[PDB]
């Protein structure tokens, strides 16, 4: 099952 | 505030005016050396030529033996010293005295708030800002797709995920009219993406999440983020 | 094969070959410093146009946060990135590659070898430094390849060996050339020193003290030129 966002940059 | 008075604000701006002529004097030094190399480069190829086109006659007069050994042994180490001859150094000396005087990175993080804080007073949309289009900077300044990728970070950064997604959306809208910039949309849609997802917009953020992935189809993140908006859309 | 410095026509054609194949890089390291210079001029003009803008009315200018940010931005950041152009090397290509085939370049002992075979066939054919000079350029109108320095260097060959028929041909040769006002390392001075010994040598005394004259007009306080006035006038009046 996937992840929720990381910070993006 | 970086500026504590007018004066200091006056100076900067007439240094900087200098530094302008200063770079003009430059320019030529380095055009006045690459003169002389093409010249030299024109004189050699000429040499050259002449030689091949008679190799029997060139073998046979003295003077050809005698000026190309001297020509290798010599002269091309003294070609290599006027490539290898630095013309910045007056510029450059310049320069780095002035940047005493100069802001730093917080104080340019400093202007970017004020201008966002500016934007949030007078609720001011993001091509307003960017094409001049206000009283007092018509004509006098206009923001690059990269500018508007920077007010979009430090927004990023104070977590105004509604500022990030306006300036994103700017950012790309420039590129999109054909703006030749530094910053790629892979950069910008990951930032927007971001954004619009923390705003509470899922449908979008797949959206824009798809888009990136059609420009950088491993982009490890961005396949996570998409399998995971997926999951979560499957269950609602 | 034509008697002189090189054993074959192959032998000279690799040289050159070599040479041709550096002027290709030469031009490459040109085209790669335009290049930079296209940008930094582009970036000049933009500047030139900001800062024009600025300079009208610095307070009401920077008072606005847009202006404001901009200013920062090009100060901190735009001013940087500019110096670190300005200091990119363009020429690690094309001195890489100068320093790689420098292995198949000649040496101080082929140089001074050429000069030697030119002076021998000069000597053994009788051929005045015209006939030299000119070389195997197409044509029949003259014109020479040779500096007052390369002719000064063959009259010094010369001179090393005691030929002072050679040495007086090339240094009168670099001396006309000088006197026609080429711009060179050699000195006139040191020229009217070997000349004026080779002249003596050849048995032309009043050729000689003309010249020793003209030496001490260029430098009055040369003490050998001045020794050697007051003996020539002497010889001359015995």
């Amino acid at each position: 099952p996937p992840g929720p966002p990381g910070p993006p940059g | 505030g970086f500026f504590t008075s007018i004066g200091q604000m006056t100076d900067l701006i007439h240094t900087e005016k200098d530094l302008v002529t200063s770079l003009k004097d430059y320019i030529k030094a380095e055009e006045d050396k690459l003169e002389q190399i093409k010249k030299w480069a024109e004189k050699l190829d000429r040499l050259t030529s002449t030689a091949t086109k008679d190799p029997e006659g060139f073998v046979g007069h003295p003077v050809n033996a005698f000026k190309l050994m001297k020509r290798l042994n010599t002269e091309w180490s003294e070609l290599e010293n006027l490539v290898l001859k630095d013309m910045s150094d007056g510029f450059i000396s310049n320069l780095t005295i002035q940047r005493q005087y100069f802001p730093n990175d917080e104080d340019q993080v400093g202007a970017a708030k004020a201008l966002l804080r500016l934007q949030d007073t007078y609720n001011l949309d993001t091509d307003t800002i960017s094409k001049g289009n206000l009283p007092g900077v018509k004509h006098k300044s206009f923001l690059t797709a990269e500018d508007c990728f920077e007010l979009g970070k430090v927004a990023y950064t104070e977590a105004d995920y509604y500022h990030t997604e306006l300036w994103m959306e700017q950012a790309l809208r420039q590129l999109d009219e054909g703006e030749i910039s530094t910053i790629d949309k892979v950069s910008v849609l990951d930032y927007l993406s971001y954004a619009v997802y923390q705003q509470g917009d899922l449908d979008k953020a797949l959206l824009l999440t798809k888009k990136l992935l059609e420009l950088d189809p491993e982009h490890q993140r961005a396949n996570g983020n998409l399998k995971y908006f997926e999951y979560i859309m499957a269950k609602e």
